[PDB]
């Protein structure tokens, strides 16, 4: 069934599962033509497939060539996502294949379900959570490798850096979603907060700065404050 | 013109023949239905005045033998049986007419309704969906489940309709996932028409039998099968023109014939709005669209 606040801890049990987010698969700019009509120009996109227990991220880069000569691209994007997720599952050894795939938007259920017919024992679930995974392209290194790609490419990351050496999955996921929530609500502030102090650097093999434990507490609170402020502004409360 | 005599009518029951029906009172001297039009399948059905649950009935074709109804006080229901003694049977039938204890199949000569509802229904195919090969007629009731329903318990009582499933390996060719799911033409024409049904008339026959079971018995799995077979056609971009034209006629007489008060459980909102307004074949059901609109605009 659907994923929500009730069954939220199932994400951190030992059943292998992946989140799939397709929000950044088909990305365009919108511009005016010489005659004054509107046109779109596609840019590179990505599928965000994430194991929330381990932090492993399977960043499937979607090169603009994929769209060439295709109609109804926003519909095609859902099927391409499902196609690439299915290929990812096929490429993994049996004991690594997930038991569940949770799609962050319900439009992906039928495409993925159809692409996964060869895996009848993998459950394709929707979710009621409002996960902020669209802000993945606010992580500088993720956006950089997507924008520079010259061909379809899969790039693997751990989206938790080394946090699990000191905290649980539950807490790691909560930190990630708080950072992404903030990046989504006010990217400029969020990034300011993360980088203000030039003495805290990002390891070449990491995505986020190497904060100490105390510094993560300050950061998380700064991200919390950011998010609540933006709410009052949005709604005049 | 053929006859189906009744040994007696011991319990108060509403009797249907095809789309007609009569109230018969406990121990009323009712002894059968005469003038039944030869050349079509037929269905005789029942609803006890005491259990408005469980409509049941028998599909038959008089060319396949001499059939009669008899109440069974052990099993508690009107049973169809076959009389193998041709002489003994004409004797019972002639005597009952003489005594004029039989109702006349009440066909208006202008009326092709039953023909239109049963055009492609052949007894031989019914007996493959309702497998009970010692009888030439087929029993169906409200409660019977379909093979597909069982999968998701007693297989002897099953409606062995053809399983249609849009999210199956059967429906979907590898590498044509998106194509075959958005355009079911492959599934319709290669897998089902050429593969399983062999021709369109057998397909339409199953579609029609499914509708009549839903209508006469409220069999919910038959309603599901009927909508599935419609949706499969309507969700295919490439359908023989002769099938589209016939489908509009088929659906027209089905919609025309449905009791007005049952549209809610018998008509699936999604499938119809999809077929009539979203599908490839939106523009090909002009008669069925006109009558749906003028009769059940609520559902749409």
């Amino acid at each position: 069934g659907a994923m929500n606040s009730s069954n939220y801890a199932e994400l951190f049990n030992n059943d292998i599962k992946l989140f799939v987010d397709d929000t950044n698969v088909y990305r365009v700019t919108v511009h005016k033509t010489f005659e004054g009509n509107v046109a779109t120009k596609a840019i590179n996109g990505c599928i965000f497939t994430l194991n929330p227990k381990t932090g492993h991220l399977f960043l499937k880069i979607i090169h603009t060539s994929v769209w060439a000569g295709q109609k109804r691209l926003s519909q095609l994007a859902k099927w391409k996502t499902a196609e690439e997720v299915s290929a990812l599952v096929r490429s993994l050894p049996k004991e690594e294949q997930p038991k569940q795939i949770i799609v962050t938007r319900k439009a992906m259920l039928d495409p993925l379900e159809v692409h996964m017919l060869d895996f009848p024992n993998i459950a394709i679930r929707p979710t009621e959570l409002r996960l902020p995974f669209s802000a993945a392209m606010s992580i500088d290194k993720l956006s950089d490798v997507v924008m520079k790609a010259t061909e379809p490419q899969m790039v693997l990351f751990n989206i938790y850096d080394d946090w699990l050496d000191r905290i649980s999955s539950y807490t790691a996921f909560s930190r990630l979603t708080l950072l992404l929530r903030a990046l989504k609500t006010n990217e400029e502030s969020a990034k300011m907060i993360l980088l203000s102090d030039p003495t805290i650097t990002i390891k070449s093999y990491h995505l986020w700065p190497s904060f100490t434990d105390e510094q993560w507490i300050t950061i998380e609170s700064q991200m919390r404050d950011l998010i609540l402020t933006e709410y009052g502004r949005k709604y005049n409360v | 013109m053929n006859t189906v005599p009744f040994t007696s009518a011991p319990i108060e029951v509403t009797i249907g023949i095809d789309q007609y029906s009569f109230n018969v009172k406990e121990n009323q001297p009712f002894h059968g239905i005469k003038d039944i039009p030869i050349g079509h399948v037929h269905v005789i059905h029942f609803q006890h005045a005491d259990n408005s649950s469980m409509r049941y009935g028998y599909w038959f074709d008089c060319r396949m033998g001499n059939f009669y109804i008899q109440y069974d006080p052990k099993d508690g229901l009107y049973k169809m049986m076959e009389e193998r003694d041709g002489a003994k049977f004409e004797n019972i039938v002639h005597n009952f007419k003489e005594r004029q204890m039989m109702v006349s199949y009440p066909k208006i000569d202008e009326d092709d309704t039953w023909y239109n509802l049963t055009e492609f229904v052949q007894m031989d195919k019914i007996r493959k969906i309702v497998r009970k090969d010692e009888n030439q007629f087929s029993y169906v009731d409200s409660s019977m489940t379909t093979v597909q329903e069982n999968e998701l318990s007693d297989p002897a009582h099953s409606l062995n309709y053809t399983v249609i499933n849009f999210k199956s390996r059967e429906a979907i060719r590898p590498g044509h996932e998106m194509e075959d799911f958005l355009d079911k033409s492959y599934y319709l024409n290669t897998v089902m028409l050429q593969g399983i049904f062999k021709n369109s008339s057998n397909y339409f026959g199953e579609l029609q039998f499914a509708f009549l079971n839903a209508m006469f018995f409220g069999n919910y799995g038959s309603s599901l099968q009927w909508h599935a077979m419609i949706e499969l056609i309507c969700s295919s971009a490439t359908v023989p023109k002769h099938m589209l034209d016939k489908l509009d006629e088929i659906l027209y007489y089905q919609i025309k014939t449905l009791p007005e008060q049952y549209s809610d459980i018998l008509l699936n909102e999604r499938v119809w709005n999809i077929c009539l307004y979203s599908s490839f074949q939106k523009n090909s059901l002009h008669n069925t669209e006109k009558i749906m609109e003028n009769k059940y605009p609520e559902l749409l």
